[PDB]
DNA sequence: TATCTCCGGGTGCTTGTGGTAGTGCACC
RNA sequence: UACCCAUAACCAUAUCUCCACAUCCACCU
DNA sequence: GGTGCACTACCACAAGCACCCAGGTGGATGTGGAGATA
C-alpha cells in the first residue's frame, strides 16, 4: 500500500482458467512459491540470485 | 518426508485438547499498555506459546551455535523464530461442561437426533435454561406414569425432589390443636383460625406447623434405616419384620416421638445443562441402539422408517468412524496460537485487536467468576444464572449470531467476529487461501494497442519489467563486472538515477526467451489469461496486439491488464507451449476461432474486395456482336458507357484492360489507371478470371503469407465481398489445412495489409451519410391514417383495451420492419459505398436495429412494467428528438444499465456453481468399454403439431462436430468405420445425406454414457479442442465445460437456465402423461378432463381455462409425452420415461435459450454437466445398507458387481436413479474440502466431523487447497513422469543392456 | 434531526442529574453537561454516510456533488442490497430529478441530481416552473407545481 | 488531576397439521 | 592410587515494521 | 356376516427459518467512552 505497491489479486476465475490449460506447476509456484511458502519465497529468491 | 495423501477430519477428545496445548491460560490480561511485553499468563503469554523475540532467550548464556541445545544457564528455551507463537497452541479448563454449538443449532441437530429430544425448544431449554433430565428413575407418580427420559420444568421436579412439603409458621406461646403426628385432611380446623390444604401429616413445633403428604410411622425398638436413607416398599424400616417400607421414599427418624417419617420422594437424577448432556451421552451405546433402529425401520411403513433411517445413518456413522460422542460436547476449550490473532499498536499506543482476543477475556473472565463463585458458596439461583453466561459466553465464542448478537462494547455495535465468521463468508478463510490473493512478480498498467507486434508479442514498460525482473537483473549483470556483489547491485538499482545502458543491455538479455502471463480482471474463460513474449518499450502502457481484442473482453477505453513473471523454467515451458496465443487460435466453446480478425480489419478487406457496379444506359447485348467491341470502346470515349458498366455479359472494364499477370495488373493499379474496385481481365496461374485487382491482391496476399500457392488459390473465395463469415470460414480452413505457425502468419499479413488499406482508403461518418429514405415518409402516413381507423375502431366500441394495445403494437412492429427493408433496399440501390452500410454488411459494426435507429425511427419503446408504449418514437438521431421521447427511451436505457449490473452477479454465481459441480472431471482414462452411445436426431419432431423437418446447419454442427462415431454407418456409399472422428466435413456430408433422406438418426459416443469411473474416455469425449486433433489426455474437461457455459451468461432467458440446470418445479408446468394408451378429451365447462384410457385403467387429468393443450381426442399417447403446453418437471419426467429421456430433454432444453440468443456452444459440456448432475442413485433394495438413502452411481455399480459376481451372494441393490439439481450434486460429495469451500462450511464440517471423512486428493479443487501438483494437465499420471535422455547416453545404457547379457 | 437527537439524551441527563441532586441553586453547572450533544453533532458531521469527502476536482463537479440527490442514507431507509423496483424512473421524474446523470454502477437510480429548474419550497417537495395558458395567450406569469 | 474501572426480500426447504380415505372393530 | 592409571569445559547463521476493519466516492467489465 | 362410524395415516397448504445478492484496482477519512475514585 503506502510502502510498497502490493500484489495483483488472482482470485478464482484466474485460477480457474490457470488449471483450464494444462498447467499445472504454474498454479502451485504462483499459489506457493510466490505468495506464501515462506521458506520457499526465500529459498527461491535466494536460488535465482 | 512422506507424501501427503489423505486428510481426515474428526472429534477432538478432551485429552486431544490437553495433548495439543502447551499450558493453560487464566488471566483475561493481555498486554499493559505500559510494559509493550506480554502481561501475564493471558492470551499473549510468553512460555505458553513460545518467547516473542527473534533468537535470544529472556537471558541468553547458552545460546550460542556451539551450545545451543545445550539447556541454558540462566534460562530454559530452546533456539527458535517467533513462530512457535504462530503454531504453538493454548487451552481453557473450563470448570463446567460445555456443547459445540454446532452440534445443537445446526437444521439437523446431532445431539437432537442421536437422543430422542427435540431440538428447536427441549435440547435449548434443558442446555440453557432450567429444566431436569432423568434417565435411572422415574417410577415415582404425579399423576402421570413412570419417567426414563421425560423432560420435566424443575418447579414440579424440584416438588417431586424432596416430597410434598408445605410449612406453615405458629405463634410462639399458643398450643395448635394438631400434635406431631396428626394425620390432616383439607378443611380440617387446625385452630380457631388454621385450616391446611390437603391430605397428609402435620409436624407440631412448640412454634410450626409442617404439612407433608407422607407417611408416619410409631415404633418402640431399634432403628432399621437411619435418618436419610431413601427407601423401597417391603424394605425394613425399623424394629425388625414389624415396620417395613410401603412406598418409595426417604425416611427420617425422630426419637422425639420415636416415629419414623417416610416422604414419598425417590433418589432421581436431577441435572441441568451440558453436564446432563455429557452424562446421557456417557450413558449411551451405539451397539443396542443401532440394532434397536435396525428393528423399527424394518418392520413398519415408510414415514416412521424416514426418520428412523435418518438417525440410524448418524448413528452408524459415530460407529463405523471410531470417536464416540461423550467428546461430542467440549469440556477444555482450545486456544489459538497469539500471532493468529495479534494485538498489534496502530498510533499512540492505542491497539488494535482482533475481536478473537476479546471473546478469549470475556470467556477467561466468567469461567474465573464460575470458579470463585462455585469456591465460595452456592446460591443456587445465581449459579444457574452464572452457569448460563458461561454457557453463553462459550457459544458466542464458538460462533455469533445463532443465539442473540454478542456485539463489541455498546457505542460500537458491530457484532463480534468469531471462528465461523473467519471460516464461512464470501470472504473467509476458504475465500481467500482457495484464492492466493497475493502475488509476489506480478504489475498492472493501462492497455493500448501494439499493432506494429506480431501476435505472439506484447509491449513491457520497461520501467515495470525492469522491477519485475529485479533477481534476474541482479543475477545477470553480476555475471558481468558491472556491479561487484548483490548488495552494490541493489543499491545501484534502488534508485533510478544510477541507470546506465549496461543495464538496460542486461535487461534485454534476460527476457530473449522468457513469457509474461497477460491477464484481465474478469476471466469468464480459458483465454483470459495469455503468455506472450515481453518487448521492452519505452512509456508507460503497456501495448497489446489488437487481435486478441477480443479473446479478452478488453477495450481500449481506459481498462487495465496485469502481468506475472512466471519464473521455474518447467513453467516457462508450460507458458511458452500451451498458453502462447500463437497456439490458442480456437475456441474451446466451438471450433469457432477467436483469432479472426477484428473491426477495422474487417472493414479494410471488405473495402479492397468489393466490385462496383453504376448504370447501363446502352443497348448492353455484347455476347453476340463482334463489332460491339469496337463500338462499345468509342461509347466508353464518349460517355456512352461507363468503365464499370453492367454490360449484358461483360463490362467495357473486361474487354479494354486483360494483364498477363497479377504483378502486371498491381503495377498499372499503382498508376491509378485503375481501381482496386473495378472488375477486369487477369491471367492467373492457369485461367482467364473476371476480377478485380483488389481480389487479386487478397488472394497475393494470402499466398505470400503461406508458402505454397495452389493451397492458398483452393482455400478462398475470390468471387465475393470478404465478409467476417468469409474470414472466419478462411483462417478456420488454414489452421485445418496448413497448422500452427502458417494460420498465425496469415494472421499477422491479414492484419497488417488490413490495417494499410483501411487507413488508404479513408472510410469517414458524415452526418449526411445517415441517409434518410423519403418512402419511409408516406409509409408513416399510411401507418397514422391506419390507426386513426383503429382509433375510430375502439371509439365505436367494437374493441376492448386490450385488443386496441395490441392491435397497435402489432401495427408498429409491422410497419418497423417495413421501413428498415425500405432503409436497405435504398442502400443497395443507391449508395453501395457508404460507410454506415458498408460496415452494416461487413461484419465491422453496428446491427440493421442500430442502422434503423440511425435513420428510420426507433418505434417502440419499452415501459418500465416490461410491455411496450402505445405511442412510438417517429424520429431518429439523424434528425431530433422531441424531448418526450428522450424522456420515455431513459426507461430502457436506466433498465440496460440496471439488468447490467445485477445479471451480470447472478450469471458469475451460476458460472461459479458449475465449476463446483464439474471440478472433478478430468480425462484420465483408457477407452471405456462402452458399448453404449447416443443417437443425435436430424429432425425436429415438432415445428407444426405433426411435421419433421430437417434441423438447422447449426445445430448439427454443435452436437455431431468433434463427436466419436458409435457404430460404422454407410449413407451414401462411403464407409464410415466406426471410431471415425467427425470432422466439418464428414457432418456437412451427413448433413447433405439427410437432405437427400437416407437417415436421421446418428449413433455417437458421448460422456453421458462413458464408463470411466472419475472423468471421461477420450474416445466417449470428443474432438474438439483450441486444436482440432482429438483430445490429449489429461486434461481438465470438466472445468473448460463450466467456463463455456458461464462466458456467454454475462451477455444475454438466464433464470430459465438456472432453473434447467437446478432441478426445480417450473410455475408453468406442462401436464404430462405417464402410460401408453388412448386419448380421450372430456370439454366439460368446469375443467376440461382428458383421460389417457389403458386396458385395465383410465388415468384423468383436469386442465383449467389457462391450460392450453395440444394434442387431438383419440390420438395415441406414450409415456413422458407432454399433454398440455408448458415447461417439464424433470423429476416427473424421470419417473414416468426415465435417465437418458430427461438428459436429452435437459440437453435440448438448455441448448434452445443459448441458440435463442445466437451463442454458439457446443454440447459436450452441456452433457458433462448433466452427467455429473445425476450420478447419484437411492437404493430400494437393501444389500449391505439402508434403502432410503442416495449416493453415488458408480459406488453402487461396484458394490453390485462385488455382491453377485465377486463375491458369493446374490443380493441385487435395486435402485433408482435420482435427479437433483447443479447444487445438491455439488454439495454431497465424497470429498469434504469442495464442499466446505463451497456453500455452507458449517453444515458440511458438522457432516464431516460426525465420521471421520478421509478426503482422497482427487479434483482439482482439493489439491488447490492443499498447495499440491494439480492431479489435471500435466499433473495425470499417464504424463506425470517421463524419462528423458539424449541418444548418445543412450547407446551408452542400451550398451549396457547388451552387455548385461554376459557372455 | 441529529440535534434533536443529542438534546434529548442531554434532557435525560438532566432529569438524572435533577434526581440525584439535593438543593436547588445549581441551574448552570449541575444540570447540563455539554459532552452528549456536542459529541452527537461531532459524530453526525464527521462519520455520518450522507456527510462524505467533497469533489473539488472542478467547479462543476463541486455543484454537481452538492445538489445530488441520493436516496439510500442513515440505513432503514434504503440499503445496497435491494431496491431493483426504485431504481427505475418515474413519470414523475419529468422536470423534477434528471433521469440520465445517475451514476453507472451499483449506486445506479439510487443516486440522483435534480433538475436544473428544480426547486424544493419548504418540505422536499420539488416544484417544476410552468408557464400559465389562459385561453390562447401564453403569460410571463411563472407558477411552481408540486 | 491522572489513571483505572463499569457502560430483510425472495426461494427453496423443512416441518407440521389438519384433512381424507383405507381398514380395523361393532350393528345388520 | 602416584609413572600408566585421573580428563571435560570456553566463541561465528538474518526478509521484516506497519498495513486491520468500517463507511463513502469513483474507474473497468 | 356385511355397511355406518370413528380413526388414523397421508398430502396440500401455511408458517418459521437459514441462506443467496460477481471479479479486481485506486483514492480518501474514521477508532472504549462516561462515571467514579484517588
Ligand atoms: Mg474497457
Ligand atoms: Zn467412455
Amino acid at each position: 500500500g503506502k510502502a510498497q505497491f502490493g500484489g495483483q489479486r488472482f482470485g478464482e476465475m484466474e485460477v480457474w482458467a490457470l488449471e483450464a490449460y494444462g498447467a499445472a506447476h504454474t498454479l502451485q509456484e504462483m499459489l506457493t512459491l510466490k505468495s506464501d511458502d515462506i521458506e520457499g519465497r526465500n529459498a527461491a529468491y535466494e536460488a535465482i540470485i | 518426508k512422506k507424501e501427503v495423501r489423505k486428510v481426515r477430519i474428526a472429534l477432538a477428545s478432551p485429552e486431544k485438547i490437553r495433548s495439543w496445548s502447551y499450558g493453560e491460560v487464566e488471566k483475561p490480561e493481555t498486554i499493559n499498555y505500559r510494559t509493550l511485553k506480554p502481561e501475564r499468563d493471558g492470551l499473549f503469554d510468553e512460555r505458553i506459546f513460545g518467547p516473542i523475540k527473534d533468537y535470544e532467550c529472556a537471558c541468553g548464556k547458552y545460546k550460542r551455535q556451539r551450545f545451543e541445545g545445550k539447556v541454558c544457564e540462566r534460562c530454559g528455551v530452546e533456539v527458535t523464530k517467533s513462530i512457535v507463537r504462530r503454531y504453538r497452541m493454548g487451552h481453557i479448563e473450563l470448570a463446567t461442561p460445555a456443547a459445540h454449538i454446532w452440534f445443537v443449532k445446526d437444521v439437523p441437530s446431532k445431539i437432537g437426533t442421536l437422543l430422542d429430544l427435540s431440538a428447536t425448544e427441549l435440547e435449548q431449554v434443558l442446555y440453557f435454561s432450567k429444566y431436569i433430565v432423568l434417565d435411572p428413575k422415574g417410577a415415582i407418580l404425579n399423576g402421570v406414569p413412570v419417567e426414563k427420559r421425560q423432560l420435566l420444568t424443575d418447579e414440579e421436579y424440584r416438588e417431586l425432589r424432596y416430597g410434598k412439603q408445605e410449612t406453615y409458621p405458629l405463634p410462639p406461646g399458643v398450643d395448635a390443636l394438631v400434635k406431631d403426628g396428626e394425620e390432616v385432611v383439607k378443611g380440617q380446623e387446625l385452630a380457631p383460625g388454621v385450616v391446611s390444604r390437603l391430605d397428609g401429616v402435620a409436624l407440631y413445633r412448640f412454634a410450626s406447623i409442617l404439612v407433608v403428604k407422607a407417611r408416619v410411622y410409631p415404633f418402640e425398638d431399634d432403628v432399621e434405616v437411619s435418618t436419610g436413607d431413601r427407601v423401597a416398599p417391603g424394605d425394613v424400616l425399623a424394629d425388625g419384620g414389624k415396620v417395613k417400607s410401603d412406598v418409595y421414599g426417604r425416611v427420617e427418624v425422630d426419637l422425639v416421638r420415636n416415629v419414623v417419617r417416610v416422604v414419598e420422594s425417590y433418589d432421581i437424577d436431577a441435572r441441568m445443562g451440558a453436564e446432563a448432556i455429557q452424562q446421557l451421552l456417557k450413558e449411551l451405546d451405539l451397539e443396542a441402539l443401532e440394532k434397536e433402529l435396525l428393528e423399527e425401520m424394518k418392520h413398519p411403513s415408510r414415514a416412521r422408517r424416514a426418520k428412523a433411517r435418518k438417525r440410524l445413518e448418524v448413528v452408524r456413522a459415530f460407529l463405523d468412524s471410531g470417536n464416540r460422542p461423550e467428546w461430542m460436547i467440549l469440556e477444555a476449550v482450545p486456544v489459538l496460537p497469539p500471532d493468529l490473532r495479534p494485538m498489534v499498536q496502530v498510533d499512540g499506543g492505542r491497539f488494535a485487536t482482533s475481536d478473537l482476543n476479546d471473546l478469549y477475556r470475556r470467556l477467561i473472565n466468567r469461567n474465573n467468576r464460575l470458579k470463585k463463585l462455585l469456591a465460595q458458596g452456592a446460591p443456587e439461583i445465581i449459579i444457574r444464572n452464572e452457569k448460563r453466561m458461561l454457557q453463553e459466553a462459550v457459544d458466542a465464542l464458538l460462533d455469533n449470531g445463532r443465539r442473540g448478537a454478542p456485539v463489541t462494547n455498546p457505542g460500537s455495535d458491530r457484532p463480534l467476529r468469531s471462528l465461523t465468521d473467519i471460516l464461512s463468508g464470501k470472504q473467509g478463510r476458504f475465500r481467500q487461501n482457495l484464492l492466493g490473493k497475493r502475488v509476489d512478480y506480478s504489475g498492472r498498467s493501462v492497455i493500448v494497442v501494439g499493432p506494429q507486434l506480431k501476435l505472439h508479442q506484447c509491449g513491457l514498460p520497461k520501467r515495470m519489467a525492469l522491477e519485475l525482473f529485479k533477481p534476474f537483473l541482479l543475477k545477470k549483470m553480476e555475471e558481468k563486472g558491472i556491479a561487484p556483489n548483490v548488495k552494490a547491485a541493489r543499491r545501484m538499482l534502488e534508485r533510478q538515477r544510477d541507470i546506465k545502458d549496461e543495464v538496460w543491455d542486461a535487461l534485454e538479455e534476460v527476457i530473449h526467451g522468457k513469457v509474461v502471463l497477460l491477464n484481465r480482471a474478469p476471466t469468464l474463460h480459458r483465454l483470459g489469461i495469455q503468455a506472450f513474449q515481453p518487448v521492452l518499450v519505452e512509456g508507460q502502457s503497456i501495448q497489446l496486439h489488437p487481435l486478441v481484442c477480443e479473446a479478452f473482453n478488453a477495450d481500449f477505453d481506459g481498462d487495465q491488464m496485469a502481468v506475472h513473471v512466471p519464473l521455474s523454467s518447467f513453467a516457462q515451458a508450460e507458458a511458452r507451449i500451451q498458453m502462447l496465443s500463437a497456439h490458442n487460435l480456437l475456441s474451446p466453446a466451438s471450433g469457432e476461432p477467436l483469432a479472426k480478425p477484428s473491426r477495422d480489419i474487417i472493414l479494410g478487406l471488405y473495402y479492397i474486395t468489393q466490385v462496383r457496379k453504376e448504370k447501363k444506359g446502352a443497348g448492353l447485348e455484347f455476347a453476340t456482336p463482334e463489332e460491339a467491341l469496337a463500338a462499345h470502346e468509342r461509347g466508353e470515349v464518349a460517355l456512352n458507357a461507363p468503365i464499370k458498366v453492367a454490360g449484358r455479359e461483360t463490362s467495357v472494364g473486361r474487354l479494354k484492360y486483360v494483364f498477363a499477370n497479377p504483378d502486371e495488373a498491381l503495377l498499372a493499379v499503382a498508376h491509378g489507371i485503375v481501381d482496386l474496385q473495378d472488375v477486369v481481365t487477369v491471367r492467373y496461374m492457369g485461367k482467364r478470371l473476371e476480377t478485380s485487382p483488389g481480389r487479386i491482391l487478397f488472394a497475393r496476399i494470402v499466398a505470400e503469407a503461406v508458402e505454397d500457392e495452389k493451397v492458398a488459390w483452393e482455400l478462398i473465395q475470390l468471387d465475393v465481398p470478404q465478409e467476417k463469415n468469409s474470414l472466419k470460414d478462411l483462417v478456420y480452413q488454414a489452421f485445418l489445412r496448413l497448422g500452427m505457425e502458417k494460420t498465425a502468419r496469415l494472421l499477422d499479413a491479414l492484419k497488417y495489409y488490413g490495417f494499410t488499406f483501411s487507413t488508404t482508403s479513408g472510410i469517414t461518418i458524415g452526418i449526411d451519410d445517415a441517409v434518410i429514405p423519403e418512402e419511409k415518409k408516406q409509409y408513416l402516413e399510411e401507418a397514422d391514417r391506419k390507426l386513426l381507423q383503429i382509433e375510430q375502431a375502439y371509439e365505436m366500441g367494437f374493441l376492448t383495451d386490450r385488443e386496441r394495445y395490441d392491435q397497435i403494437l402489432q401495427l408498429w412492429t409491422e410497419t418497423t420492419e417495413k421501413v428498415t427493408q425500405a432503409v436497405f433496399k435504398n442502400f443497395e440501390e443507391n449508395y453501395p459505398f457508404n460507410p454506415l452500410y458498408v460496415m452494416a454488411q461487413s461484419g465491422a459494426r453496428g446491427n440493421p436495429q442500430q442502422i434503423r435507429q440511425l435513420c428510420g425511427l426507433r418505434g417502440l419503446m419499452q415501459k418500465p412494467s416490461g410491455e411496450t408504449f402505445e405511442v412510438p418514437v417517429r424520429s431518429s438521431f439523424r434528425e431530433g428528438l422531441t424531448v418526450l421521447e428522450y424522456f420515455i427511451s431513459s426507461h430502457g436505457a436506466r433498465k440496460g444499465g440496471a439488468d447490467t449490473a445485477l445479471r451480470t452477479a447472478d450469471s458469475g454465481y451460476l458460472t461459479r456453481k458449475l465449476v463446483d459441480v464439474t471440478h472433478e472431471i478430468v480425462v484420465r482414462e483408457a477407452d471405456c468399454g462402452t458399448t453404449n452411445y447416443i443417437s443425435v436426431p436430424l429432425f425436429q419432431p415438432d415445428e407444426v403439431t405433426r411435421s419433421l423437418r430437417l434441423r438447422k446447419r447449426a445445430d448439427i454442427e454443435a452436437g455431431l462436430y468433434g463427436r466419436v462415431l458409435a457404430r460404422e454407418v454407410e449413407v451414401l456409399g462411403v464407409r464410415l468405420e466406426e471410431g471415425r472422428y467427425l470432422s466439418m466435413d464428414d457432418v456437412h456430408l451427413l448433413i447433405k445425406a439427410a437432405e437427400a433422406g437416407e437417415i436421421q438418426e446418428v449413433p455417437v459416443r458421448s460422456p453421458l454414457t462413458c464408463q470411466t469411473r472419475y472423468g471421461v474416455c477420450q474416445k466417449c469425449y470428443g474432438y474438439d479442442l483450441s486444436m482440432a486433433r482429438p483430445v490429449s489426455i489429461g486434461e481438465a474437461v470438466g472445468i473448460v465445460a463450466a467456463q463455456s457455459i458461464g462466458e456467454p451468461g454475462t451477455q444475454l432467458g438466464l433464470p430459465r437456465v438456472i432453473e434447467l440446470f437446478e432441478a426445480r418445479r417450473p410455475k408453468a408446468k406442462a401436464v404430462i402423461s405417464e402410460i401408453d394408451g388412448v386419448v380421450r378429451i372430456e370439454e366439460t365447462e368446469e375443467k376440461l378432463s382428458v383421460f389417457v384410457e389403458s386396458e385395465g385403467f383410465s388415468k384423468e387429468y383436469k386442465l383449467p381455462k389457462e391450460a392450453r393443450l395440444l394434442v387431438k381426442d383419440g390420438d395415441y399417447v406414450e409415456a413422458g409425452q407432454p399433454l398440455t403446453r408448458g415447461a417439464i418437471d424433470p423429476h416427473q419426467l424421470l419417473e414416468a420415461k426415465g435417465p437418458e429421456a430427461v438428459e436429452r430433454y435437459l440437453v435440448e432444453e438448455i441448448q434452445k435459450v443459448y441458440r435463442a440468443q445466437g451463442v454458439k456452444l457446443h454440447d459436450k459440456h452441456i452433457e458433462i454437466v448433466v452427467r455429473q448432475m445425476m450420478k447419484y442413485v437411492e437404493v430400494t433394495d437393501p444389500g449391505d445398507s439402508r434403502l432410503l438413502e442416495g449416493q453415488v452411481l458408480e459406488k453402487w455399480d461396484v458394490e453390485a458387481l462385488n455382491e453377485r459376481l465377486i463375491a458369493e451372494g446374490k443380493t441385487p441393490v435395486a435402485w433408482k436413479p435420482l435427479l437433483m439439481g447443479v447444487t445438491k450434486s455439488a454439495l454431497s460429495t465424497k470429498s469434504w474440502l469442495s464442499a466446505a469451500s463451497f456453500q455452507n462450511t458449517t453444515h458440511v464440517l458438522t457432516e464431516a466431523a460426525i465420521a471421520g471423512k478421509k478426503d482422497e486428493l482427487i479434483g482439482l479443487k482439493e489439491n488447490v487447497i492443499l498447495g499440491r501438483l494439480i492431479p489435471a494437465g500435466t499433473g495425470s499420471d499417464f504424463v506425470r513422469f517421463t524419462q528423458v535422455v539424449d541418444q548418445k547416453t543412450l547407446k551408452a545404457i542400451e550398451e549396457a543392456r547388451k552387455e548385461a547379457v554376459e557372455a | 434531526d441529529q440535534f434533536r437527537v443529542g438534546l434529548a439524551r442531554l434532557a435525560r441527563g438532566v432529569r438524572e442529574r435533577m434526581l440525584m441532586g439535593s438543593e436547588d441553586s445549581l441551574t448552570p453547572a449541575k444540570l447540563v453537561n455539554s459532552r452528549p450533544l456536542e459529541a452527537a453533532i461531532r459524530e453526525f458531521f464527521s462519520r455520518s454516510q450522507l456527510s462524505q469527502f467533497k469533489d473539488e476536482t472542478n467547479p462543476l463537479s463541486s455543484l454537481r456533488h452538492k445538489r445530488r440527490i441520493s436516496a439510500l442514507g442513515p440505513g432503514g431507509l434504503t440499503r445496497e442490497r435491494a431496491g431493483f423496483d426504485v431504481r427505475d424512473v418515474h413519470r414523475t421524474h419529468y422536470g423534477r430529478i434528471c433521469p440520465v446523470e445517475t451514476p453507472e454502477g451499483a449506486n445506479i437510480g439510487l443516486i440522483t441530481s435534480l433538475a436544473a429548474y428544480a426547486r424544493v419550497d419548504e418540505l422536499g417537495f420539488i416544484r417544476t416552473p410552468y408557464r400559465r395558458v389562459v385561453g390562447g395567450v401564453v403569460t410571463d406569469e411563472v407558477v411552481y407545481m408540486t
